[PDB]
Parts: C-alpha cells; sequence; structure tokens
C-alpha cells in the first residue's frame, strides 16, 4: 500500500501567512492526489482535485501543486476560515491511502 | 509547416503558370496540390511531389525543389482559374497544414 | 464513390453537435477519413483525422480539447462530436477520403483524394 | 501469409473506448514468430497453448488493438473488475486466445500531452463481452435532465490520459492487442503454417 | 444535493448492523457511492466503493464482514455490517465520487460504536 506521508503537522500560522503542505508517496502517484478538508465535527470536503484543480466553490486563495512522488497544498491567504484538517488521498491505487493529516 | 504561396496569378491565357509554396525545408516534405473552384468541393490536382492522378488535363506540373514547391500549369486553356493550397504533413506538430 | 453528409444546423453559442458521414462505394476500413472545414470565403483547414484502424491522427491547435472524433467501420459511419461551439467555428465542414498506403513504422503522409458536399453550421 | 504485421506495427491505435475490430480469414497464420519476439512484454493465453497456436487451426479470427496505461494491462482478463473492464472493453468469461501488450513510451507519449488516447469513465450499465460503445452524450447524475450543455450532474462520458515522457512505469502508455479465436462454425480459414 | 444517513447507534460484538445514506438530486444506481470511515480521533480511511454497473471493492480489514448494497426503488444506499469488532467504532460517511474514488460531495455521517 502507499504510504502518505504528510508533513508538518498542527502547524499554526498567523492571519495572511501561506502554508505549504507536502505530503509524499512512498510510490508514484502521478498526478492522483487529493486534498479535503475537514471542518471540526462535520464531514470532509473536496478543495483540489488532481493536486492542481480547483474544485468549483472553493476560493481561489487554496492552490496545489506537484506531480510524481512529492506534492504541495498552498493556502495562500491565510483566512480565519480555513482553520481545519487538512487530508491528502492518492486515490489511484485499489487500496486508496489517506495522509496523517494537518491541523492547520 | 509554414506553408505560404502569393495569392496572385494573373497569366494571360494560353501561357505557362506557375504558383509557387513557400516552406521551409520544403523539399524533404510531400508537397499536396488542391484546387477549389467557387461553389465546388475542391480537387487534387497533385499529391506527390510531380506525381498527377489520372484523369486530368498534363497541363498541371509539379516540382518540389529544395526550399519552394512550383505547381507549373503549362499551355493554359480558357478559364480554368481557381484557388490553389499546397498543404503538407508536419510529424513535429502531428497536424496536416493546408496554408492558404 | 459517394460520400452523404448529415447533421449540419444553425446551433446556438456554446452547445454541442454531432456530425455524421456515411460511406459507400469505397472500402471504409482500408482507408483514412479526414473532417476538413472552410470558412466563408476563406481557405481550408484540417480539424480532425482518423486512420483505417480507428487512431485518431491528431486535432487542429483551435479545436483540440473539445472536438472528438470517431468512426465506426462496421457500418461505414464517420462521427465528429463538436462541443462548445464558438464564433469561429461557423463554416461548412467537408468529408474527405485519404487515399494514401496504410501507414505503418511511421511514414504518415496524406492526400485528401475524395471529397464531399459539406454541410454548414451555423453559430 | 497473414496480415499480422498491419496489427502490431501501425502508426496510431485506436482508443479504448472505440477499439478497432480487425476481421481475419483466409490466411496462413504463423504465430509462433509473434511468441519468438522478446518485444511483447505480455503473452498470457487463456485456454490455449502458444505453440497449439499453429497446430490447431481456427476460423474468423479477429483481433482487437488499443492502448492503456501500464497498470491497467492486469483488467484485461476474462474475469476481471474495473472501469476499463466493466465500460470500454470486457472479455468474456469463456475466452479462448491470447493478450499482448508491450510498452509504447517511445511512440504515443506527447511532450506536451494529446487527446488521441481517451476512455470512457462514465456509464450506467456493464458492457456485455466484445461489445463496444462509441457513443458520446452527456451522462445524467441525476434526477434532473441534462441538455446538450455540460456542467454539475452533467459530465462527459470519456476522459483522456495524461501520456508523457515523464511518466513513470505504470502510466506510460502500453499497446494491447487481443486476438479471439473463433470456433470453427465455418470450414476452416486461418490455419498456421 | 443531499445524502442523508441513519441507523447508527450501540452494537454487540459480532452482531450485525446495517446503515442506511438516503439520497436526493442523485441516482445511487449511477455516481458511485462508496463509504469512507473515521475512527474517534484518528485519520480517514476507505471502507467500500460500488461502481454503477454493480462492482464492489472493499477494505482488506472490513473484506468478508461488510456488504455494500443499493435500493434504486427510492435511492437509498446500504452497508450491512455482518460482524462487527471493537476496531469498527467509528464515524461512517457515505460520499459521492465524480470517479473511482473522488469524493466530490460527502454525506452528513452516522456514528457506530460497538
Ligand atoms: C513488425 O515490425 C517488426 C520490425 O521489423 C521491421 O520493421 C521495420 C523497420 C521495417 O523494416 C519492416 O519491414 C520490418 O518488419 C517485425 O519484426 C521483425 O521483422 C523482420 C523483417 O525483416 C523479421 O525478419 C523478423 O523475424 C521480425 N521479428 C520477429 C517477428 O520477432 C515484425 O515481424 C513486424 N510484424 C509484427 C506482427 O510484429
Amino acid at each position: 500500500d502507499i504510504v502518505m506521508t504528510q508533513s508538518p503537522s498542527s502547524l499554526s500560522a498567523s492571519v495572511g501567512d501561506r502554508v505549504t503542505i507536502t505530503c509524499q508517496a512512498s510510490q508514484d502517484i502521478n498526478k492522483y492526489c487529493n486534498w479535503y478538508q475537514q471542518k471540526p465535527g462535520k464531514a470532509p470536503k473536496l478543495l483540489i482535485y488532481d493536486a492542481s484543480n480547483l474544485e468549483t466553490g472553493v476560493p481561489s486563495r487554496f492552490s496545489g501543486s506537484g506531480s510524481g512522488t512529492d506534492f504541495t497544498f498552498t493556502i495562500n491567504s491565510l483566512q480565519p476560515e480555513d482553520i481545519a484538517t487538512y487530508y491528502c488521498q492518492q486515490y489511484d491505487n485499489l487500496p486508496p491511502t489517506f495522509g496523517g493529516g494537518t491541523k492547520v | 509547416y509554414e506553408l505560404t504561396q502569393p495569392p496572385s496569378v494573373s497569366v494571360a491565357p494560353g501561357k505557362t503558370a506557375r504558383i509557387t509554396c513557400g516552406g521551409s525545408n520544403i523539399g524533404s516534405k510531400s508537397v499536396h496540390w488542391y484546387q477549389q473552384k467557387p461553389g465546388q468541393a475542391p480537387v487534387l490536382v497533385i499529391y506527390y511531389d510531380s506525381d498527377r492522378p489520372s484523369g486530368i488535363p498534363e497541363r498541371f506540373s509539379g516540382s518540389n525543389s529544395g526550399n519552394t514547391a512550383t505547381l507549373t500549369i503549362s499551355r493554359v486553356e480558357a478559364g480554368d482559374e481557381a484557388d490553389y493550397y499546397c498543404q503538407v504533413w508536419d510529424s513535429s506538430s502531428d497536424h496536416v497544414v493546408f496554408g492558404g | 464513390v459517394q460520400l452523404q453528409q448529415s447533421g449540419g444546423g444553425l446551433v446556438q453559442p456554446g452547445r454541442s453537435l454531432r456530425l455524421s458521414c456515411a460511406a459507400s462505394g469505397f472500402t471504409f476500413d482500408d482507408y483514412a477519413m479526414h473532417w476538413v472545414r472552410q470558412a466563408p470565403g476563406k481557405g481550408l483547414e484540417w480539424v480532425s483525422g482518423i486512420t483505417w484502424n480507428s487512431g485518431t491522427i491528431g486535432y487542429a491547435d483551435s479545436v483540440k480539447g473539445r472536438f472528438t472524433i470517431s468512426r465506426d467501420n462496421a457500418k461505414n459511419s464517420l462521427y465528429l462530436q463538436m462541443r462548445s461551439l464558438r464564433a469561429e467555428d461557423t463554416a461548412l465542414y467537408y468529408c474527405a477520403k485519404d487515399s494514401g498506403r496504410k501507414l505503418l513504422w511511421g511514414r504518415e503522409d496524406y492526400y485528401m483524394g475524395v471529397w464531399g458536399k459539406g454541410t454548414t453550421v451555423t453559430v | 501469409l497473414c496480415p499480422f504485421g498491419e496489427v502490431f506495427n501501425a502508426t496510431r491505435f485506436a482508443s479504448v473506448y472505440a477499439w478497432n475490430r480487425k476481421r481475419i480469414s483466409n490466411c496462413v497464420a504463423d504465430y509462433s514468430v509473434l511468441y519468438n519476439s522478446a518485444s511483447f512484454s505480455t503473452f498470457k493465453c487463456y485456454g490455449v497453448s502458444p505453440t497449439k497456436l499453429n497446430d490447431l487451426c481456427f476460423t474468423n479470427v479477429y483481433a482487437d488493438s488499443f492502448v492503456i496505461r501500464g497498470d491497467e494491462v492486469r483488467q484485461i482478463a476474462p474475469g476481471q473488475t474495473g472501469k476499463i473492464a466493466d465500460y470500454n472493453y470486457k472479455l468474456p468469461d469463456d475466452f479462448t486466445g491470447c493478450v499482448i501488450a508491450w510498452n509504447s513510451n517511445n511512440l504515443d507519449s506527447k511532450v506536451g500531452g494529446n487527446y488521441n488516447y481517451l476512455y470512457r469513465l462514465f456509464r450506467k450499465s456493464n458492457l456485455k463481452p466484445f461489445e463496444r460503445d462509441i457513443s458520446t452524450e452527456i451522462y445524467q447524475a441525476g434526477s434532473t435532465p441534462c441538455n446538450g450543455v455540460e456542467g454539475f450532474n452533467c459530465y462527459f462520458p470519456l476522459q483522456s490520459y495524461g501520456f508523457q515522457p515523464t511518466n513513470g512505469v505504470g502510466y506510460q502508455p502500453y499497446r494491447v492487442v487481443v486476438l479471439s479465436f473463433e470456433l470453427l462454425h465455418a470450414p476452416a480459414t486461418v490455419c498456421g503454417p | 444535493v443531499q445524502l442523508v444517513e441513519s441507523g447508527g447507534g450501540l452494537i454487540q460484538p459480532g452482531g450485525s448492523l446495517r446503515l442506511s445514506c438516503a439520497a436526493s438530486e442523485f441516482i445511487v444506481s449511477s455516481n458511485y457511492m462508496s463509504w469512507v470511515r473515521q475512527a474517534p480521533g484518528k485519520g480517514l480511511e476507505w471502507v467500500s466503493l460500488l461502481y454503477s454497473g454493480g462492482t464492489t471493492y472493499y477494505a482488506d480489514s472490513v473484506k468478508g464482514r461488510f456488504t455494500i448494497s443499493r435500493d434504486n426503488s427510492k435511492n437509498t444506499l446500504f452497508l450491512q455490517m455482518n460482524s462487527l469488532r471493537a476496531e469498527d467504532t467509528a464515524m461512517y460517511y457515505c460520499a459521492r465520487d465524480r470517479g473511482p474514488w473522488l469524493h466530490d460531495y460527502w454525506g452528513q455521517g452516522t456514528l457506530v460504536t460497538v
């Protein structure tokens, strides 16, 4: 199974700071790396799919990039509403694997 | 790929006609000439370098030079004037270009 | 040989349309088909093309991620699923047939010997 | 002899959803040279032996050619489950033939990517064995009907492979040829040397 | 669009429980419905996926004990958990997957305790 190592975790930053989440995979997940946002006490919602494309409705502040094994997620502007938990999913191999998660 | 033929041919009736196709290193590639009369579907005057299809007048003669392919129409009959296009296949671009 | 065409009509911008090109006479599975569009008072332009083994030759730079071309050798039918049309798409779409040899080990060359009456599309 | 070169040496190859079926009859088929060639990475045969291909004669042999990514070659089997094995190309459970696959990263992979190769992702039902669906209609993902325009709950049924030279093993394009040996219902036409 | 979930509670270990995933503005016969569970104070983990045609996939941990099925009569998705262990205590979500495992839209969620 692909191991989706995710770091840093429980990252805290001031308003306006840009956060760069790095989620590395053991095996080549060429472009298949979804990013989900889970508000406390609610179901997660997808933000970035294919690690570049931005889901409709999602603000332009969120942005993802990277291909191959290493991928990066950037919220750019740090909106106070952004406080949530973010996960990276390969969703390509038969046992899809989520990352450890970051408590942004 | 960058096919360029000037749109100005006014050959006097009965005289030899010449249409030039401009392309970089056009000699290596194969030049295909087409003729389209107004209100009519285009026809294949010449497909390969100086290779005519069956059932066409001998007037249309082609000559793909090193840098400028030429379509020569000797003994031009009355009328028989229409738009002529030269097209080649660009392997690098992977799409056919008809020029203009 | 005859290449009947159908499906040409006025289309609202942003919509989709399908063009069919019925073929008869020649062996449909032994030749390559091409779509050529010609704007009114303009020159020829190569839209798409499919080889004998249902392998798309390519698409024009403009119509790349919007037009999909398919063929059905069983019924000798050529299709072009036009999608998200714009003002520039307004033209007359021929259904030409390549008379070249079977393309093997590369050596790709195309000369559309046989053409047909096209169906105008208005956007 | 038999026309097999054009199938295994064509410059272009058909897409998965619109896979081409080539009918072969009245020929002397030499399957030995195909098996001898080390280029073919996969030569798995179901219900037949590689040496028995020349020994046993058949008729109305079909050849299906298409290109799929590397990791999906496993889905081309008599019993399999997948997005391309249930909506693009499904082999019968009693399939009798050989599946031939080999890497073609040097030919199909475009530097910037192309829409030449694409596969069907959405379909309501499962394809019957040896059935192809080339229809291109806007898929409906809910109660509300959809018009020609595509948006929310309106998905185009086809998606394009991102074949690029930078892609690693498991995502590079692989040519796939499926040979179907039909039972001798008619007098034998395709016999070995 | 909405995915209402119900059928949670407390189950004796080794017991059988079936969950329900009501749907609206969606056809459970399509859209690649799926189930994703999350252990209390833990990360997400995939459980099962239902294809539009009928193909199903299950996680190895929940293989055999878990069965997924759909009811096209009322547009509801069901997850029959035949055998339950201590690990199965989690929060279960039914999500609409644009692709195989895209999970574009997520359900409200139900809590299961064993
Ligand atoms: C497909 O092509 C290969 C490549 O051989 C050559 O390819 C071109 C460069 C061109 O020169 C063709 O005429 C050649 O066929 C074939 O593989 C070998 O082809 C040679 C031809 O002289 C033959 O002697 C060898 O036995 C072939 N090797 C094998 C069969 O393993 C191949 O036969 C062609 N057909 C198929 C179905 O693969």
